[PDB]
């Protein structure tokens, strides 16, 4: 049975990994996995990156025998933050994640301007719903020990992974409100 | 021309189509061939959710391509 | 004699490998192995995680021959801050490493609320008497360069690993200071 | 039921006993019948060490399984 | 709808309850199959004491959802 | 064809690599490389250090297939200020950042003497053009949450691996204006 | 014609690999190996660690067909930093490097007290002269994100295996600067 | 002398250009080679939306250089 | 009580003690096994190096504990 | 003496030469062999490129060591 939903997450995944982070959903994740190997994502993340951390958070996520395990991955991103998938996921649809896949290109296409014209600091506190806490938190501190473009490059790496529905639009919200500048280069 | 479609099974289905089909006519052949309705089906090509609008020449589907079917589970 | 004891010591590995972080007492493990051994480890602390660095300095540690190995190990763990263990083996009696794993579970399933609630910085002086030295000043660097979540999330983790004997108690009432938040919470 | 007692020596013992009996008991009963006082007896159940007040199912120590005793010198 | 109760000791129990539940109906259940009386029990969903007079739509309890008891 | 300029790029490496860090050409690359790739490079960068991070860079750059992806490397190095390589690496003709590697070991050898008498907060506008934007805005952060001594040494490291045709020049001018005792330790 | 020196560098194994990590050189190597295989050297480092890492590179450095490989590798090591030990190879004898291992086995007995006393900064600019920079800079990486003990543990683990002659003196002057730490304990 | 047109999603397109060229004639030869028109186009460079009445040289692209058409 | 004390050569000898031996007692009973003079001896434990006036159990050595002798 | 040079074609071309030459005189050798002007010539030798003026035995250039070759193109 288990096999059904899982297998419906194996064809289904890659939007998950560049969609995802570990870490958060780990920090919910604790007793389903043993205490090792939770740190194998996470040295893992240090070393390789988030990404490549997911898609191994990915490879021991499938191979979970016990029990009831599914809804725990669903309320873990739940719980976390995590929406868009743990929607996605719930439904199994994941439409808005690919119109995102548009913004998402976009921006990363458009990334330097990003970089030198933004400070991440004023606009965070906005379109903060859009991210994850841990998320939120660092930025703030990346910027206040290296700088805002390092900041802010942070900050967009942060944002293609982010599930959420509308995030160009707030983003697009935060910044036709503070100076402008991308409100002519961003655009809906 | 002809495609492949790949139910969570992982049988394979084989489908007569053009390019010029949106998505939610192969998902008509699809619920006119096994029996699952248009709702609750979703293809996926090369790790993307076809969308319902568009069409295979869009995603540049060529000949004996394969598609992922998934369903909505469950209740 | 010697297999005897490592006999005793391999019949529960176990505790160790999530008890343990073998770099610490590398520091004073020095002359017992051959550098290749160590270097293995730190590859694997920083690949795998510290877990399987762990079980992997104990299949090393079983291979040692040489005279007062033994001795060696136990001042190494003593001199590391690792006392509480070392009390344990010494003696042969984990009883309080195992009521430990009572309260670990607790945090362990638990761990969300940490992570959000808990500024780590107050609490490390305090608990830092309740923790091993490299945590401590690590931490500090990861909740500096990575924010309050993050180190949180490795305290966490430190503590999981501790093994000092009541450092529940140590927690709660360092809690039981700063703020509020587990005070409602943690208990015992 | 029955279940394995295994020292370092590499000997392997069986004790019969059921779930009903406390570890103390049971490490009462390896005194009585191999001669080693409770004391410095410690005994493990897949890598948890066994606390004396517990009793043989709470832990699910069911049959044909094995423990580790362990003592200190 | 139906959901799971997680102890220590690692034995795992469901129990079948609805979302309009009070945590009492819970603790209730559990203390009727495996007979832990409702004062000791703390229930907790991620991270968060579940409280009594709470129901588990609120709290966003979904099916299959799991609680851990401790005590 | 294109594998003659990328085996001709590998036959610099030496100075491309201690010259360059990468995160810059990753706010321009980013539709070059695989997202996996692209932080990878970033972990390298924040674990191992900036030279071993470009060389793996390098190894990663190499491995395009895509067409226009040298003046793609290219327009990044132009655009991201580490022009001067990019005029080097176009002509493939480096004798300049050379002669710099002189003024380099220079500089390293008082490095100390430097930290201790140069105040970054002063000169560095006026060598900004001689640093990457990021290298400028790390320090200005550096000596306000670190300290003087932080900004000097750091601005060294910065210094060291610009690819400025006359910056040993300008920096004497820069200090040699503001103040200073150090302008009679520099030189030519 | 090319056995000889095969022969001479079999002998003089055991001293090298000790005192070397190969990927530096390989940076410098490129056309005498597979462009793929230094990614073997390359996963060996990161693995097993840079010794068995070394004694890889040493199965490959032996079974070189190919024309110019051993001055080729001489040149490497010359151009790498590794000088002084291609002194003691260019002219096959090793006395330095042995005087070496008396004060390599000192540090690493005095390693716990080395990790504590010291702070990797001011140190490292004066043995940055007597380092490696891949290693340097890594030092630096290390205590900017896991702490300054961590640094220094690093720091030592270079230091052993540093071929540089009077390291141990310019250690021991740079110490008895800002004397602070073990300046008395470390003698020469 | 040439420089490409990606279109956001996978398409790329190579265009021959000279550096005196204005951003109007390289849309009005996008318009030539894949028929839409220069009114929905927007060309992007290192991220810098490129206006109309400017030049190639002007904004510093050589040859092999990829503006990306986007829409 | 039991000891075990191993210069950096890597040579070994094993010394007879009591908890309340003094160091100037080791080291002269290593003068008495190995020959090397009270003067020139330097002994190490868990790296820091022992002054002669305290005893070894200051220093926290049970038996099997290692000493490295350290000359001139 | 002797030494090599790695074209960017994979070629490895041998040339005799003394310590006391000029990176002037090897970039003619060159020319002498492959044909190519000194001009578009640039020699790197491990990962430094070489200044016309300096000498093989200013650059620490022993017999069998290997420059590579580089073109303007």
């Amino acid at each position: 049975m288990t096999t059904e939903q899982r297998r419906s997450l194996q064809a289904f995944q890659d939007y998950i990994r560049k969609t995802l982070d570990p870490t958060y959903i780990l920090s919910y994740m604790a007793p389903w996995f043993r205490e090792e190997e939770v740190q194998y994502i996470q040295a893992e993340k240090n070393n390789k990156g988030p990404m490549e951390a997911a898609t191994l958070f990915l490879k021991f996520l499938l191979e979970l025998q016990e029990e009831g395990w599914f809804r725990g991955f669903l309320d873990a991103l739940d719980h976390a933050g995590y929406s868009g998938l743990y929607e996605a996921i719930e439904s199994w649809d994941f439409k808005k994640i690919e119109k995102l896949e548009e913004y998402r290109l976009l921006l990363k296409r458009l990334q330097p301007e990003f970089k030198t014209r933004i400070i991440p600091t004023d606009i965070i506190s906005d379109l903060s719903e859009c991210l994850i806490n841990q998320e939120c938190e660092e930025i703030l501190q990346i910027c206040s020990t290296k700088g805002m473009m390092a900041g802010a490059e942070k900050l967009v790496e942060c944002l293609l992974r982010s599930d959420k529905e509308n995030w160009p639009k707030t983003l697009k919200l935060a910044l036709e409100k503070e100076r402008n500048k991308f409100s002519e280069l961003w655009i809906v | 021309m002809q495609i492949f479609v790949k139910t969570l099974t992982g049988k394979t289905i084989t489908l007569e189509v053009e390019p010029s089909d949106t998505i939610e006519n192969v998902k008509a052949k699809i619920q006119d061939k096994e029996g699952i309705p248009p709702d609750q089906q979703r293809l996926i090509f090369a790790g993307k959710q076809l969308e319902d609008g568009r069409t295979l020449s869009d995603y540049n589907i060529q000949k004996e391509s394969t598609l992922h079917l998934v369903l909505r589970l469950r209740g």
